[PDB]
């Protein structure tokens, strides 16, 4: 386990029912793994797309990535730093931030993400927005009513996402979406297991529902989870980056019609070997 | 401060070697790249590129004019790597700044490069 650069939860605990509880997990500290003149955020990004490399993500030969909350008060965007070096060469990085910061995508898109419009869908969306934080802990709206939407309109079928939650941040209909994907999972990176950080991975995007997933009582299942789990740190994956770049599938892209999307073409999108989406050229608004 | 002071400089690349000689820490959280340490050593790559005596950084964090958000003079290294001198590390956005990069094999000239 502490090889692995990190932890899925585990299909045990997305069966439960629980009540939402508390969650008994300290969000920061000086992290003792980060390895020197190393940002908390490469690590933990490094990491998640270790994990993405173990899954069967879609990676068509000219990809679209879009990256929201990239930038941060550094004035940097280290994650996108990260994505630019695991993507294949040439794929089209398109980041995004509500305050300016310097960035090593094609683009970058300044101003609430409310204001980012695109006619184009994408194979991956990549989310670390986040607000810091009342006595009660409710589905929070913000970012991820627009987050939904966009998934649910600019997702390309087979597509993938990875959405940044924690105890406080996190949405109810975002985990009901998590059950239009092929698979999907909460995952915690290890250098930064003992905060209530997750990334929810959807796997293979299928447009319509394959599960009924009720959005509070996944998350109290996160937090049972995360309570009753404690995970100790590690860095054990960084230090070997040598299969780190994601694998050029030359995954197809199709524009299908609704009524040419049987079953045969279902079970493509469902094993990563197949994206739905026009080839038109891309746009993206302030 | 040390970026609204080149920003606010007539010349950005003087304003910061006159920063660092009256003992101005240099420019921080430029991105340092977990990478093999195996790569070719060139100066500016597609992707992490460091040797054994190298670091690999995220291109625009090391760039001055990127950082100050400020005209260019031409960018090299936004959207690239930028390999650097382990022992220049502690300043890379300095070291890019100071130095150039030879134009046949492609390496830091009085670093990496060997040739006549
Ligand atoms: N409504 C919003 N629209 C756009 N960005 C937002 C919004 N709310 C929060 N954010 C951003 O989410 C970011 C959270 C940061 N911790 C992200 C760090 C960044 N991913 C990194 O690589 O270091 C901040 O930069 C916020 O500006
Ligand atoms: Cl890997
Ligand atoms: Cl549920
Ligand atoms: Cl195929
Ligand atoms: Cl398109
Ligand atoms: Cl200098
Ligand atoms: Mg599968
Ligand atoms: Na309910
Ligand atoms: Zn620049
Ligand atoms: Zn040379």
């Amino acid at each position: 386990q502490a090889w692995q650069p990190g932890v899925a939860m585990p299909n045990l605990y997305k069966m439960q029912r629980m009540l939402l509880e508390k969650c008994d997990l300290q969000n920061y500290g000086e992290n003792a793994v980060i390895p020197k003149g190393i940002m908390m955020n490469v690590a933990k990004y490094t990491q998640l797309c270790q994990y993405l490399n173990t899954l069967t993500l879609a990676v068509p030969y000219n990809m679209r990535v879009i990256h929201f909350g990239a930038g941060s008060d550094k004035g940097v965007a280290p994650g996108t730093a990260v994505l630019r070096q695991w993507l294949p060469t040439g794929t089209l990085l398109v980041d995004s931030d509500l305050n300016d910061f310097v960035s090593d995508a094609d683009s970058t898109l300044i101003g609430d993400c409310a204001t980012v419009h695109t006619a184009n869908k994408w194979d991956l969306i990549i989310s670390d927005m986040y607000d810091p934080r009342t006595k009660e802990n409710d589905s929070k709206e913000g970012f991820f009513t627009y987050l939904c939407g966009f998934i649910k309109q600019k997702l390309a079928l087979g597509g993938s996402i990875a959405v940044k939650i924690t105890e406080h941040s996190w949405n109810a209909d975002l985990y009901k979406l998590m059950g239009h994907f092929s698979w999907w999972t909460a995952f915690v990176t290890n250098v930064n297991a003992s905060s209530s950080e997750a990334f929810l991975i959807g796997a293979n995007y299928l447009g319509k529902p394959k599960e009924q997933i009720d959005g509070y009582t996944m998350h109290a299942n996160y937090i049972f989870w995360r309570n009753t789990n404690p995970i100790q740190l590690s860095s054990y994956s960084l230090f070997d980056m040598s299969k780190f770049p994601l694998k050029l599938r030359g995954t197809a892209v199709m524009s299908l019609k609704e009524n040419q999307i049987n079953d045969m073409i279902y079970s493509l999108l469902e094993k990563g070997r197949l994206i739905i989406r026009e080839n038109n050229r891309v746009v993206v608004s302030s | 401060t040390v970026l609204s002071f080149c920003a606010f400089a007539v010349d950005p690349a003087k304003a910061y070697k006159d920063y660092l000689a009256s003992g101005g820490q240099p420019i921080t959280n430029c991105v340092k790249m977990l990478c093999t340490h195996t790569g070719t050593g060139q100066a500016i790559t597609v992707t992490p590129e460091a040797n054994m005596d190298q670091e690999s950084f995220g291109g625009a964090s090391c760039c001055l004019y990127c950082r100050c958000h400020i005209d260019h003079p031409n960018c090299d290294l936004k959207g690239k790597y930028v390999q650097i001198p382990t022992t220049c590390a502690n300043d890379p956005v300095g070291f890019t700044l100071r130095n150039t990069v030879c134009t046949v094999c492609g390496m830091w000239k009085g670093y990496g490069c060997s040739c006549d």
